[PDB]
């Protein structure tokens, strides 16, 4: 996925764009915001969003939007 | 010592894997999420396990084993981490072997 | 622990061979025609032997082993068994690996 | 016993590199000569050795080092002793195993 | 041998293509009728035959014809 | 390594032939690139390995019916 070469993430944490476990509420949405910060920074956020709607990725922050996000425009 | 590997085609497509690099995507995991794809694909003992057979392992259910498997295959796929899985993929090239050092000294 | 194999060349044609899946071309055959082969082949200890040499070992003339040889090659090649043949040349496909089971489930 | 390999990229060339073949190779060489480059590429255990490092284990300079490994170098391509890395190199062939004869039986 | 994946004899036994060392008489007979019956009901006869005479092999029926019935077609 | 080297004269001799043992000097050194030169006088690669070595700088060897001393002072 030569996109990925250039993502801004490859670097950082993944716990930045996956939810541990349980995480719900208020906890969920902070992370969900800090990683959707760093997609709209970066230089593929076109690119992974259309990977992630293209194959329905089912877990993580994708391209500036979280799963549900992705679910509705499926949907 | 560090040889083991695999010749795997998928499509027109041929692929090198050696199983150090395997185990430091499996590293990249947690526990669970490493124990899960082990059982799963077979990788220790040659046997791919069931969903019901995973689940008794960790004390969940089949579809708690069928999220955590979709979670991980996610995550493996994300940008973020899927540098390991580019550099598995990529083992025909040899990349830091002892070998490809002394064929760099040798041709120059 | 499976992971044996040779890369070999016959013309402009390559192909990986594994361990495993010559043991099972063996298999196919008789405990004699497979110990012919293993010796005329140097498969153990990989001196290939000469007609005189497995003519001692299994107390026949010379022309009793290259006889058992010809027939057992022209087995080997025979439709009705040669699927079993087919599996060994094409083991650079990884067909039935845990590897190939994970880059499934990884590539959809 | 035999079967350990490596698959190794430089530029758009592939190479299949036998251990087996790589003894041969380092065979050749002094008993110093050949420790300097086991040392130095760390084909032993893995971890490539400094000049100073490699000095120490001689008893000799960080400068008779570069020296020796240079020397080693000029040795190895020579035309003198080309054949063993030439055959060293062509490890894809699977030149001289078993698997080969077999297959030549098999097809003639 | 690429005709050889319609080949009708795949799934059963060799030992009906290969006579046992020593076997003469009504039992031989017997087996290669058997063999062939198997051959004239198989889509690829003829490739089978046509490798069989190209190369001579020296063993086994092949495309319903007996070693020594392809000695006869070489000679 | 393809293509010139597969025609040298000296394949298979020992390297000792084209190599100094570390130390050497004086007598032993000249009489030892003085046999090594005349195998290369009778070798018909002799102009392609004589270009390889002053092409790269080749260090040690006698290459090409050439010293490393005559080398270095080709390349000075
Ligand atoms: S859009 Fe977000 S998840 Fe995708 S590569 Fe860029 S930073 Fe990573
Ligand atoms: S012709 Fe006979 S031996 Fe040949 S593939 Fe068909 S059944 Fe088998
Ligand atoms: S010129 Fe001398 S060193 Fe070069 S290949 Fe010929 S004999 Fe060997
Ligand atoms: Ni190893
Ligand atoms: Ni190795
Ligand atoms: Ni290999
Ligand atoms: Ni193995
Ligand atoms: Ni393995
Ligand atoms: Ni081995
Ligand atoms: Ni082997």
């Amino acid at each position: 996925w030569n996109w990925q070469l250039q993502g801004l993430c490859r670097g950082m944490d993944s716990s930045m764009f996956f939810h541990p476990d349980g995480e719900r509420g208020r906890a969920r949405t902070q992370r969900e915001q800090r990683a959707k910060e760093m997609c709209r920074r970066c230089p593929v956020i076109e690119a992974c969003r259309s990977h992630a709607l293209e194959v329905g990725e089912p877990y993580g922050v994708w391209g500036g939007l979280s799963e549900s996000e992705r679910d509705l425009l499926l949907k | 010592a560090h040889h083991h590997h695999h010749h795997v085609a998928v499509d027109a497509v041929s692929f090198t894997l050696l199983q150090d690099q395997l185990q430091s995507v499996l590293d990249t995991l947690s526990e669970r999420e490493a124990g899960v794809v082990r059982l799963r694909f077979g990788l220790t003992d040659g046997q791919p396990r069931t969903l019901d057979e995973i689940g008794q392992v960790y004390g969940v259910t089949r579809e708690r084993i069928r999220q955590i498997e979709s979670k991980t295959m996610s995550k493996l796929r994300h940008p973020s981490r899927s540098q390991v899985l580019r550099d598995y993929l990529d083992g025909s090239s040899g990349s830091g072997t002892p070998e490809e050092r002394l064929l760099r000294a040798i041709f120059g």
